[PDB]
């Protein structure tokens, strides 16, 4: 409500991230509270504080001399940091707690060695009509536009004690002329 | 901690629906009840000081909610003539005091409403098993499943390795994606990843089951229509490792 | 702008025209010495007229004033978030509103009017702000302190004060009386004759 | 030098509550509970500070479930009333054909709860009439303020008509033009 934020950043995993506020009304009387939101639970604290420096496990928070602008930081940046950030005031002067628009924050998966390609998965039972498609560059924008074709966006998985971690986008239809590699956008060495 | 319940809840247009806030573990003073739509920010609806009519923020329908703040332990909001505008997320908030005391949030609540409950499916769940390119190629094993024509999209995918559920290696979609985008109460569809090494796909002494939570209707609910009850309930699907050919 | 409040938290329990009445205070106080330098706040706590638990920023945690409040300082001095802070209230809420509040509570200044009359001299001052005032009484230039007596500071409950000094004298016209009157509203002595 | 004071209570069975600042002993500002508004006790605070009225409210809530907490933990010892002192005066002092207002000061009572008329040669008058709420005390009882502006006339009597459970009947305090 007395905060703002920039909508959206973007971060490298293993990089720190610094999370910007700016509040410049804040009475001497409220905090900065900080709060972060995962896709679909209830916003959790993060942390709060009223001048200079604030600590946590793995986080802390940074508020300028003249209390008009704060930063969160985050130390070291996980994938599981993505999440929605929410700059808030709250206090003697300020009874609710108000959320603004907030700040979502992706963390780019550091993708190693590219390891491109399109494969096709058979069905376990030949039940349904499935094109995988792994190991490529973060910045790779796969883009679907079918009515009986679907195509899900990228995500990530993480093997962990495996350091490894990939890229995963899938595409199934229903229809008999679609195979896989035919697709909106794409790279070189793929298949 | 504090509890919401029911965590999802799907009704018929016009019907209410009850929401109930409890702080276990403390006396709240204060509950604040929030909602949130699609790719939106938490709003403030209420604020419900205990024994005392709840004050409504601006911009909210005075009519539409009602909360019951009787006990210091419990807050009960509830909505009156669902509508489908309502579908969205709700959370509370439990307050143990006041000026500068912690708020505690519920889990939230999902809701989705929808004209008539024959549009509620439960999912089917198909495992596709890795490719050998890939593995060829690659030298991981990339499981893929599929929950399919389904509705609403209250569900919960996850990946059961030999009994136990398993968190590396998985990456599924974030958002369900719909079958028939013209359309209304389009069913809806999600995928997700589960990935190992061919070391220990390849073997058919291991187990891998996909497993998706549906949370559908309850048997307090009325089913005219001939097929089974879209109820709560699990559907899983299967396949072991499996050596070359 | 923008003026703080300080909160509460339940004690240690649960919820929840001749009949028998309860009541519960809380009284929150900040105590200035030398402006702002010196600053003590109280976190107090009553049933009826009881003191049963407080925090006193001089000693850092809730303290049980009488048995009542014994099991609500432990209570409370386990939250470890309540206490820390309780002890900025001092700069966070007190401090604060001093300085909100400074230029028309503490800095408020009014003019006093003092009147001079009998119906024994009344010497009446009234409706000026803050209280602290004196009202001396002379006799040819020589001040009277015996066979005065006053009314006290009356504080009028609207932001302005009153005061009656009386003078005994001897009903005779022998001299000049100065009823005079100092005041941080004045630069000068405001004095008051009658002969 | 200064005290200020953020002073509230709650009151059973009536279920009333009160917050308000002191300052030296005068009301810097209350809140309205049932207007749910902050009330500044002279008209330009306000446009020095501001003060969000919604949070008294919170606090008041606070201090009930206290008073519920405290009232079993005394084994529901109530409170013994403890009756007022009134007293009346002039704001100024008084002259014929000059305009003045008549304080009504009620203290050192409890619990906070009273009746106060202002009446004219026995018939209750009501015309421009004023009161502040319950003030605090440091012994914690309360005092509390009547106004009642008016005209010095010889033929006039006016008392402050003040009931209260402490007392065993209404209680007047006269007063007239001397």
């Amino acid at each position: 409500a007395k905060t703002t934020q920039p909508n959206s950043m973007e971060s490298n995993e293993e990089e720190p991230v610094h999370l910007p506020c700016n509040h410049s009304t804040i009475s001497g009387t409220d905090y900065i509270h900080w709060y972060r939101q995962l896709p679909s639970q209830g916003p959790e604290y993060v942390i709060h504080g009223l001048t200079s420096n604030v600590n946590n496990r793995m986080a802390s928070l940074a508020i300028a001399e003249d209390r008009k602008s704060s930063t969160l930081i985050l130390h070291r940046a996980t994938l599981r940091d993505a999440a929605v950030y929410y700059c808030t005031v709250y206090g003697g002067a300020t009874n609710k707690l108000i959320f603004g628009t907030g700040t979502l924050l992706a963390v780019q998966p550091n993708i190693q060695n590219p390891d491109p390609a399109v494969y096709q998965l058979r069905d376990s039972k030949s039940s349904d009509k499935v094109c995988l498609f792994t190991d490529f560059d973060s910045q790779t924008n796969v883009s679907s536009k079918d009515s009986d074709v679907y195509i899900t966006d990228k995500t990530v998985l993480d093997m962990r004690s495996m350091d490894f971690k990939s890229n995963s986008a899938v595409a199934w239809s229903n229809k008999s002329d679609f195979a896989c590699a035919n697709n909106s956008i794409i790279p070189e060495d793929t298949f | 901690v504090v509890s919401q319940h029911p965590s999802w809840v799907i009704a018929k247009s016009g019907t209410s629906v009850k929401i109930e806030c409890r702080s276990l573990d403390f006396q709240a003073t204060t509950m604040f009840w929030y909602r949130q739509f699609p790719k939106q920010s938490l709003m403030l609806m209420a604020t419900s000081n205990e024994g005392s009519k709840a004050t409504y923020e601006q911009g909210v329908e005075k009519d539409k909610f009602l909360i019951n703040h009787a006990s210091l332990t419990l807050s009960t909001l509830t909505v009156t003539s669902a509508h489908p505008e309502d579908s969205s997320f709700y959370i509370c908030s439990a307050r143990g005091g006041s000026y500068n005391s912690p708020l505690h949030f519920g889990n939230g609540t999902r809701l989705t409403v929808t004209e008539d409950l024959k549009n509620v499916f439960p999912p089917e769940v198909a495992v596709f098993e890795p490719s050998e390119a890939e593995i060829s190629h690659t030298q991981k094993a990339t499981l893929v499943c599929l929950a399919t024509g389904f509705y609403p999209d209250h569900v919960e995918l996850s990946w059961w390795v030999n009994g136990k559920e398993v968190h590396s290696g998985v990456s599924t979609d974030p958002q369900p994606l719909k079958e028939q985008p013209a359309l209304n109460d389009s069913r809806y569809s999600l995928s997700s990843r589960l990935r190992v090494s061919a070391t220990f796909w390849q073997n058919p002494r291991n187990h891998f089951r996909c497993q998706v939570q549906f949370y559908g209707l309850s048997e307090n609910d009325e089913w005219t229509q001939d097929r089974a009850k879209p109820v709560t309930q699990i559907v899983s699907a299967e396949a072991w490792g499996r050596a070359d050919c | 702008f923008s003026w703080g409040a300080e909160g509460q938290r339940p004690g240690f329990g649960s919820g929840g025209d001749t009949r028998p009445r309860f009541l519960e205070q809380v009284k929150h106080e900040c105590h200035f010495f030398n402006g702002t330098e010196r600053v003590r706040f109280l976190d107090r706590y009553f049933y009826h007229q009881e003191e049963y638990v407080r925090f006193d920023s001089d000693v850092g945690e809730y303290r049980a004033v009488t048995e009542l409040g014994r099991p609500d300082a432990e209570y409370w001095n386990s939250q470890k978030d309540l206490l820390e802070q309780k002890r900025a209230a001092v700069d966070t809420y007190c401090r604060h509103n001093y300085g909100v509040g400074e230029s028309f509570t503490v800095q408020r200044r009014v003019y006093p009017e003092v009147t001079v009359y009998p119906a024994l001299l009344v010497c009446s001052v009234n409706g000026f702000y803050p209280g602290s005032i004196e009202v001396r009484w002379f006799r040819n230039g020589q001040e009277e302190k015996t066979g005065v007596v006053s009314t006290g500071l009356i504080q009028n409950g609207d932001w302005t004060f009153q005061t009656l000094v009386m003078l005994e004298t001897v009903p005779r016209s022998g001299e000049v009386y100065t009823c005079q009157v100092e005041h941080p509203s004045l630069t000068s002595p405001l004095t008051v004759e009658w002969r | 030098e200064h005290v200020i004071i953020q002073a509230e209570f709650y009151l059973n069975p009536d279920q009333s509550g009160e917050f308000m600042f002191d300052f030296d002993g005068d009301e810097i500002f209350h809140v309205d509970m049932a207007k749910k508004e902050t009330v500044w006790r002279l008209e330009e605070f306000g446009r020095f500070a501001s003060f969000e009225a919604q949070g008294a409210l919170a606090n008041i809530a606070v201090d009930k479930a206290n008073l519920e907490i405290m009232t079993k933990r005394s084994n529901y010892t109530p409170i013994t009333n403890v009756p007022p002192e009134v007293t009346v005066l002039t704001n100024s002092p008084v002259e014929l054909r000059e305009p003045n207002v008549l304080i009504c000061f009620i203290d050192k009572f409890t619990p906070p709860v009273v009746n106060v008329t202002w009446l004219r040669n026995g018939k209750p008058v009501t015309t421009g009439v004023s009161e502040t709420v319950f003030l605090p005390r440091e012994d914690h009882l309360f005092r509390k303020f009547h106004y009642l502006p008016f005209l010095p006339s010889t033929e006039d009597v006016y008392d402050c008509r003040v009931e209260h459970w402490g007392l065993d009947e209404p209680l007047l305090k006269h007063w007239e033009f001397d």
